[PDB]
C-alpha cells in the first residue's frame, strides 16, 4: 500500500524534477 | 504581543517576497519550495491516493507505529527529494485525519516525529546533495 | 542547531496544511493566513494605486524610513480599520518588494522593524477594543 | 496631494463592505 505507492509518487515527482 | 506583532509582520513579507521570486531568508524560501512542492504533488496526484490514508486507522495507541512503518519503507532503499516531498505530504494528511477524527493531540506529536526523523535521518543526505538550497533551486518557481 | 530549523520547516508545512481543509495550527497561525490572503486581495483590486513607489518616493536607504513614515501617517491621519490596517501591510510588501528590485535588499528588515514597531505603537491598542485579531479572521480571508 | 490617500480611500472600501 500507502508507503509503496509514496515511494513509486515521490519517484516519478525524482523523474519530473 | 511585542514578538507576536514581529511575527507577524515577518510572515507576511515573506510571502510577498516569495511571490516574485524573491525571500525572506533562506529557510522562508525553503518552506515556500516545500509548500509548492507539496500542493504538486497533492494535485498531481490526488486520486491515486484514494482513500489510502483511512486504511492506516489512526489512534493514539497505534499512530506512532503506523507512522513508523510508512516512512521506514518508503526510505528504505535511499532518498531523493521526491521521497522527501512525499514524505512531507504524508505528515500532512496524517495531521488532517487525526483532526478530523478528533484526535487532534495527534498533531504536535507527528511534527515531533517528523522533526526527529528528519534531524536524524534525512538530514546527512541533504548536506551531501547540496542541502536544502539544491531543493529550492530545483523544486522553486 | 540545524535542529530547531527543521521543526521550523515541519510545522510551517503542516500549518499550511491543516489551513487548506478548514483547520489551523493555532490562533497565530490563523491570523497570518487571513492576513496574507487579505493582502492577496487587497493587491488585486488596488495595487494600481500603489505602483512604482521607488521612483516616486525616491527611496534610498537613507531616506526610506521618512517616506515610510509620511505615508503611514497619512494613511491612519484620521483614524484606524480594518481596511487600513490591511493596506498598511500591503504597502510594506511592496515597499519591500520594489526596493529588492533596486537592489536594495538591505532595507527589507529594516522595513520590517519600521512595520513592527508602528504595528505594535500604533495599531496594537485599537486592535485590542476592536475584538483582536479573531475579529480581523471572521471579517477577512 | 497621492498614495497614501487614494491606500486610505482601497482602505475604506475594503472596510465597508468587508
Amino acid at each position: 500500500w500507502i508507503a509503496q505507492e509514496l515511494r513509486r509518487x515521490g519517484d516519478e515527482x525524482n523523474a519530473y524534477y | 504581543m511585542s514578538q507576536s506583532n514581529r511575527e507577524l509582520v515577518v510572515d507576511f513579507l515573506s510571502y510577498k517576497l516569495s511571490q516574485k521570486g524573491y525571500s525572506w531568508s533562506q529557510m522562508a524560501a525553503v518552506k515556500q519550495a516545500l509548500r509548492e512542492a507539496g500542493d504538486e504533488f497533492e494535485l498531481r496526484y490526488r486520486r491515486a491516493f484514494s482513500d489510502l490514508t483511512s486504511q492506516l486507522h489512526i489512534t493514539p495507541g497505534t499512530a506512532y507505529q503506523s507512522f513508523e512503518q510508512v516512512v521506514n519503507e518508503l526510505f528504505r532503499d535511499g532518498v531523493n527529494w521526491g521521497r522527501i516531498v512525499a514524505f512531507f505530504s504524508f505528515g500532512g494528511a496524517l495531521c488532517v485525519e487525526s483532526v478530523d477524527k478528533e484526535m487532534q493531540v495527534l498533531v504536535s506529536r507527528i511534527a515531533a516525529w517528523m522533526a526527529t526523523y528528519l534531524n536524524d535521518h534525512l538530514e546527512p543526505w541533504i548536506q551531501e546533495n547540496g542541502g536544502w538550497d539544491t531543493f529550492v533551486e530545483l523544486y522553486g518557481n
